[PDB]
DNA sequence: GTGGCCTTATTAAATGACTTCTCAACCTTCAC
DNA sequence: GTGAAGGTTCTCTTCAGTATTAATAAGGCCACTG
RNA sequence: AGCGCCGCAAUUCAUGCUGCUUGCAGCCUCUGAAUUUUGUUAAAUGAGGGUUAGUUUGACUGUAUAAAUACAGUCUUGCUUUCUGACCCUGGUAGCUGCUCACCCUGAUGCUGCUGUCAAUAGACAGGAUAGGUGCGCUCCCAGCAAUAAGGGCGCGGAUGUACUGCUGUAGUGGCUACUGAAUCACCCCCGAUCAAGGGGGAACCCUCCAAAAGGUGGGUUGAAAGGAGAAGUCAUUUAAUAAGG
C-alpha cells in the first residue's frame, strides 16, 4: 500500500444547476466509467443507465440518492436539486440547451427540461431544442463530452449568437 | 359437494322471447346496475368492508323505492327478487374477498416484524445464540395449533427474550434447529414477505363491481366528446381513452329463481315438457334437453305433481330441483338479439335428492336444521316464520318414494391419496394405513388410459393457440381462442379415474392437498430471485422465469380438486384434506399425503 | 382516406403564407378532418377496433399540437379552434 | 470468466387460471 | 276454486390470519482477455 | 446447432409376474415407474381454415353376481364440451376505414415459403394439406423481403416556444359493414326442417328359416368420451394506445 492514504476517488464539482444526467456523465468520464459501471458500485444497477435518460419512473429515491451519495462524495440533498422539484412538471426527450449559459458554465441545466420554461431569464434568449446549424437534436446530457454538436461539431457557445 | 347443475335450451314463439328479453335488458338489468351504484354509494359501505358481511336485508331496502321509479317500475315481483339476489351475492362475494385479503396483509405484516435474523436476534434479545435456543426450548415445552399458540404467546409477550425465541422458534417452523442461518438465503426470505405483503397491498386496491351497462351511452358520447373537445390536460385525454377502449357488454344478468316452485312443469299435448315462471305464466317455453339430462326434468314434473296429489302435504324442502337460473346464451351471426342469442335454463340439483336413501339423508339434515332454527329463534312475520318453519320439519316426513340404490360403503382404513404437482397433475395412492402399505399407485398415464394422448395434446394447443393469439393481436383480428374447455375436460377425466378407483378398492376417503395460493407463493418467490439477479432492470426481472410462472398461472389445480369433490360427493365417497410433503417423487407424495390424512384424524 | 384536393384545400385555408405547409396549425386542420370522418366512421362500426387504434393515435397528436400552440399565443391558439369548431 | 447493455407506468382487450358468493318454502290474495 | 302473483324471514360472523420441507435454474447476446 | 414432443432401444425396478411360507425370494412376457440413450428401410407423434339438433357415452324395473358390472323389458329430447372419421375450401362483389413508407444501415416472438402446367418481365390456370429445415414441431434455424420491433445515419421544404410535419402511389398490409360461394355430415343417396321435422330409397356383413337347384321373410349392425353452473373480483401472458407521472 502507499503509507497514510485514504480510500479515494476523482470528484467533481456539481455546478449551480447541473442536472444529474450531465453530473453522471461527468463523474463517470472523470473515472472513466461505464453507466452500467457505476449502477453496479453504487450497487443500484442499471438505474444509472435510465436516470441519465432522464426516465424516472419511478423517480430517484431516497434509497438510491443515498446510495449514489456514498460513491460520489456529494450529498443526496444536493443531488435531489440535481432533479426537479416535487410537482415541477418535466419533459425527458428533447433535450434542450441554452448556448449562452454553456459559454458560461459547460453544463445541462435540468430546468431547461421542464415544460414552464422557454426562455432564459437571465440571456434573455429562447433556449435551443435542436442544433441550430444542423437541425441534429442533442444527445444526452451524460454524453456532452466535446461540448459542440455530435454532427457538425459547432461548439454550444457559439451557438448562442443563433438563439432567438 | 352434491349439489350440480344441469341445463336445457328454451325454445318458444318469438313474442315470448322479445317480450322477456325486453323485461330483461331494459329494466332488470338496468335496476342491478342502479342498486350497484347505490350500494356502493351507502354510508355503511366502509364498514362493511371491516366486517366482511353485507346485512340481510339493505338490497331489498334500497330496491323498495326503485321498484315503482319510471326506469324500472315495470317487472313482475320475482323480477325485482331476482335483481336482489344478484346484487346481494355479487356484494357477498366482494367483501369475503376483501375481508380475507386484509387478513392475509395484516397477518404477513406481523410476520415481517417478527421475522429476524440471528444477527438481529441477538441484539434484540440481549442473549446469546445458546441462550434463545434453550429459551425455545421452554417456550416450545409450554406450548405443546401450536403455530398459533406461539402466534398467541408472541403478542402479548412484551419479555424480548421469549418474544426473541418465540421468534427464532417460528422461523424454523415451530421447532429447533441447530444449523447456523445462511444470511443470504434469510434476506432473500425476508425479501420474499416484503413482495408479499406488496401484491396484497396492491390487490386490496380492487375496483367496485362494474355492472352491466347494454346501451354504452357513455362510450358514444365520450366518442362525441374526444372528437370535439380540447383535452384540459394529459389525465382527460388518458381517461377518454380507457372509456373508448372498453367493451360493450352484450348480454343482460340472468334471472335467478330461488323458489323451485316458481318454475311451474308441464306436459304440453305433443308431449314435450314445459315451464313457465313465476310472474310470467303467459309465457310457455318448451325444454329441449339431452337425454342424460332429460330424467331430471322429468323428475321436476314428478315431484310437483306429487305435492299436488298430496295437497301441499308434501315439501317442496325434498324437492330434487333447488333453483333455477335463466340466461341467455350469446348466438354467433345476426339478428334481433331475442332470436340471435338461446334462452337456457340451469337448474341446480342436490343429487342425494334422487334416491331414496339420499333423500333420507337430506331430510335428516334439513329435520337438524330447521329444529335448530326454531329452538334458537324463540313479531307476527317472526311467528310465520316459526310457523313456515314448523310445516316443512312436519312436512319433510312424508316420502317422495324415490328410486333405491344402496349408499356407497368404503372401508374407513383405506385411503386414496392425490399428488397435485405442476409436471403430473395428479398421481394416486391406494393406502391400507392399518397395514402401512400401499395397495396400488397409478400414475397420470394410468389414470388417463386411452385418453392419455388428450395430455401432449393440450400442451401442444397451449403452445400454439397462445401464439397464433400473439399474432391475431398484431392485426386486430377477433380470432383468439384457447384450449380451457380441453383443460376442463382432462380434469373431469382424472376425476372420475380417481374415484372409479377409489371404489374399487373400497376406498372410503380420497385425500386431496391443502395447495394454498400457489401462484403468489411462485410469483414471490422468482421475484426475489430475479431482484438479487437483475438489479434496478425491472425487464430483466420479468424476463427471468417467464415462462415457468405463466405455467404456474395455468395450472388448474383447483379445478381438478373441484373436480374431484364433486364425483366423490355424487358416490359418498368422503373428501380430506392432507398436507402433501415436498420431498420425493409423486408417488412418495401421494403415500404420504393419505398416511398424513389417516394419522390426522383425531 | 384523404384526397390531395380536400388535403391541398386545407394548405391554402390554414396557411400563414403561400408557402407554409407544415405550421401547427395547418396540421390540427389536417388532423380535424381526418378525426371528423373517423369519427363518423366508428359511430357506425364500433367493432372496428383497427380504425379505433388510429383515432386514439390521432386526438393524441392533435392534443400536443394544440397545447403547443396555445402557449404560442392564445390569440392565434383561440381563432384558430373556433375556426375549426373545437370547444 | 469479466464487462456493457437492456426504461418504466397506466389502462383497455383477448386468452389461461385462481378466489369468493349463491343454489328457500310455506303462506296469502285475487281471480272463475 | 285451482292456479297465479306476490310476501315474508332467516339470527352472529372479535373472526381469520401470520410459521415449515423448498428445488439446479429459469440471461442473451456482443467483444474482450486469459 | 438449441429447445419441446414422439416412438425406439437399454438398464434398474415395482403399481407387473411366478411360488408357499402371505412376506418375503426370484424374473422381466405382460401392465407400468424411474426420463438414460437414439432417429433407422423403424414406430409413434404431427398445427392452413371450415362443415351435423351427427353416433356412442342414458333413466327406471326385474333377474344374476364378490364388486365391477351383465342380461331382459319399458322409456328416451335435441343442452354445454373433448376426440376420432369423412367431407369442403383456399373465396367473390360493393362500401367504410386504420397503420405504414424521402432515402440508407442494422434486423424484430416481423412477413413469405405446397404441386404442376404455362411463363424472360408478370403472374395466371388447374390441383391441394404431402406446404422451407429434423421422426414431428418452434418465437429456433435456412432463403428472400423488411416501412409497418427497437435503434442509428442523413437530405432538402414547412415549422422552430417544449408540437412536430411534407417528400405517400390505380401503393403495401390490416380491420369493419352489407350481400354472396362449398361441405352444413357419422354406412350411402335424394327431398325437406333449422325457436324444431322429419320423410322416402339403397349398399355391405350377420342372424332368423322354406326343406329347396335358387332367392328371400322378420330383424340387426355399420367411431367413441365428458359434464356444476351463474355472478363478481383478481393474477399472469400478450397486444394496442398514452405518459415521462401528482
Ligand atoms: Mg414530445
Ligand atoms: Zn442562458
Ligand atoms: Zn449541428
Amino acid at each position: 500500500e502507499a503509507p497514510d492514504v485514504k480510500p479515494w476517488l476523482f470528484l467533481i464539482k456539481p455546478y449551480e444547476g447541473e442536472s444529474l444526467s450531465h453530473f453522471l456523465g461527468r463523474f463517470r468520464r472523470a473515472n472513466h466509467l461505464s453507466a452500467s459501471g457505476l449502477g453496479t458500485l453504487a450497487g443500484i444497477g442499471a438505474i444509472v443507465a435510465r436516470w441519465e435518460r432522464f426516465h424516472f419512473n419511478p423517480r430517484p429515491s431516497q434509497q438510491e440518492l443515498e446510495a449514489i451519495a456514498s460513491v460520489v462524495e456529494v450529498d443526496a440533498q444536493r443531488l435531489a436539486q440535481m432533479l426537479p422539484p416535487a410537482g415541477v412538471g418535466m419533459q425527458h426527450e428533447p433535450i434542450r440547451l441554452c448556448g449562452a449559459c454553456y459559454a458560461e458554465s459547460p453544463c445541462h441545466r435540468i430546468e431547461w427540461q421542464y415544460k414552464s420554461v422557454w426562455k432564459c431569464d437571465r440571456h434573455q434568449l429562447k433556449i435551443l431544442a435542436k442544433c441550430p446549424n444542423c437541425q441534429a437534436p442533442f444527445k444526452m446530457p451524460a454524453l456532452w463530452e466535446d461540448g459542440c454538436c455530435h454532427r457538425c461539431r459547432m461548439p454550444f457557445a457559439e451557438m448562442a449568437k443563433l438563439q432567438k | 359437494s352434491s349439489q350440480i347443475t344441469i341445463q336445457a335450451r328454451l325454445i318458444s314463439f318469438e313474442s315470448n322471447r322479445q317480450q322477456l328479453w325486453k323485461l330483461m335488458a331494459d329494466l332488470n338489468t338496468p335496476l342491478i346496475n342502479e342498486l350497484l351504484c347505490q350500494l356502493g354509494q351507502h354510508p355503511d359501505f366502509e364498514k362493511w368492508q371491516q366486517k366482511g358481511k353485507l346485512p340481510s336485508t339493505v338490497v331489498s331496502q334500497l330496491c323498495q323505492p326503485l321498484k315503482t321509479d319510471p326506469r324500472f317500475a315495470g317487472q313482475p315481483s320475482r323480477l325485482y327478487m331476482s335483481a336482489i339476489h344478484i346484487v346481494d351475492y355479487i356484494y357477498k362475494s366482494w367483501l369475503a374477498i376483501q375481508k380475507r385479503l386484509q387478513q392475509q396483509l395484516d397477518g404477513k405484516t406481523r410476520w415481517l416484524e417478527m421475522l429476524n435474523s440471528d444477527a438481529e436476534l441477538v441484539e434484540l434479545s440481549g442473549d446469546t445464540l445458546e441462550a434463545i435456543r434453550v429459551k425455545a426450548a421452554e417456550i416450545l415445552a409450554i406450548a405443546m395449533s401450536l403455530s398459533k399458540t406461539l402466534f398467541d404467546a408472541y403478542q402479548e409477550t412484551e419479555d424480548i427474550k421469549s418474544r426473541s425465541a418465540i421468534s427464532y422458534l417460528l422461523k424454523n417452523g415451530c421447532k429447533l434447529t441447530d444449523k447456523e442461518e445462511d444470511s443470504e438465503k434469510f434476506a432473500k426470505r425476508r425479501r420474499q414477505v416484503e413482495i408479499q405483503i406488496q401484491r396484497l397491498t396492491e390487490k386490496l386496491i380492487s375496483r367496485m363491481p362494474k355492472g352491466r351497462d347494454l346501451t354504452n351511452a357513455k362510450w358514444l358520447e365520450t366518442l362525441l366528446t374526444a372528437t370535439t373537445t380540447v383535452a384540459e390536460d394529459n389525465a382527460q385525454a388518458k381517461r377518454w381513452q380507457d372509456i373508448l377502449l372498453t367493451r360493450s357488454s352484450s348480454l343482460p344478468f340472468p334471472l335467478v329463481f330461488e323458489t323451485n316452485e316458481d318454475m311451474v312443469w308441464s306436459k304440453n299435448q305433443k308431449g314435450r315438457l314445459c315451464v313457465h315462471f313465476n310472474g310470467l305464466s303467459d309465457l310457455i317455453f318448451e325444454v329441449y334437453c339431452g337425454n342424460r339430462q332429460l330424467h331430471w326434468f322429468q323428475r321436476f314434473l314428478e315431484d310437483q305433481q306429487t305435492k299436488r296429489k298430496s295437497k301441499n302435504q308434501h315439501s317442496s324442502g325434498l324437492f330434487t330441483l333447488r333453483n333455477g337460473h335463466l340466461v341467455w346464451l350469446e348466438g354467433e351471426g345476426k339478428g334481433e338479439p331475442w332470436n340471435l342469442h338461446h334462452l337456457t335454463l340451469y337448474c341446480c340439483v342436490d343429487n342425494r335428492l334422487w334416491t331414496e336413501e339420499g333423500t333420507e339423508i337430506v331430510r335428516q339434515e334439513k329435520a337438524d336444521e330447521i329444529t335448530k332454527f326454531i329452538t334458537n329463534m324463540k313479531s307476527d312475520t317472526q311467528q310465520a316464520l316459526i310457523q313456515r318453519k314448523q310445516s316443512t320439519l312436519t312436512r319433510i316426513n312424508n316420502s317422495f318414494e324415490r328410486p333405491s340404490q344402496p349408499l356407497y360403503q368404503g372401508q374407513s382404513h383405506i385411503l386414496v391419496g392425490v399428488s397435485l404437482g405442476l409436471e403430473k397433475p395428479a398421481t394416486v395412492a391406494v393406502v391400507d394405513a392399518i397395514a402401512n402399505k400401499v395397495l396400488a399407485y397409478r400414475s397420470i398415464k394410468q389414470l388417463l388410459g386411452d385418453n392419455y394422448e388428450l395430455l401432449n395434446r393440450q400442451r401442444r394447443q397451449q403452445q400454439y393457440l397462445s401464439h397464433e393469439r400473439h399474432k391475431a393481436q398484431k392485426n386486430f383480428s377477433p380470432n383468439q381462442f384457447g384450449a380451457s374447455e380441453l383443460g376442463q375436460h382432462i380434469d373431469r377425466l382424472l376425476a372420475k379415474a380417481i374415484v372409479a378407483l377409489a371404489r374399487t378398492y373400497k376406498a372410503g376417503s380420497i385425500v386431496l392437498p391443502k395447495l394454498g395460493d400457489m401462484r403468489e407463493v411462485v410469483q414471490s418467490e422468482i421475484q426475489a430471485i430475479a431482484e438479487q439477479k437483475f438489479p434496478g432492470y425491472i425487464e430483466g426481472q420479468q424476463k427471468y422465469a417467464k415462462q415457468y410462472r405463466v405455467n404456474v398461472h395455468r395450472w388448474s389445480y383447483g379445478r381438478l380438486i373441484q373436480s374431484i369433490q364433486s364425483k366423490a360427493a355424487q358416490t359418498g365417497i368422503v373428501i380430506e384434506e392432507g398436507k402433501q410433503p415436498i420431498r420425493g417423487s409423486p408417488h412418495d407424495k401421494a403415500k404420504e399425503l393419505a398416511l398424513s390424512a389417516y394419522n390426522l384424524r383425531l | 382516406a384523404l384526397t390531395q384536393e380536400r388535403k391541398q384545400e386545407i394548405i391554402v385555408n390554414y396557411q400563414v403564407h403561400e408557402t407554409d405547409t407544415g405550421s401547427a396549425d395547418v396540421q390540427v386542420a389536417m388532423l380535424t378532418e381526418r378525426i371528423n370522418r373517423l369519427s363518423l366512421h366508428l359511430q357506425a362500426n364500433k367493432k372496428d377496433h383497427s380504425s379505433r387504434r388510429g383515432l386514439l393515435k390521432l386526438i393524441g397528436q392533435r392534443k400536443r399540437l394544440l397545447a403547443y400552440i396555445q402557449k404560442d399565443s392564445r390569440e392565434k391558439y383561440q381563432a384558430l379552434i373556433g375556426r375549426l369548431g373545437i370547444r
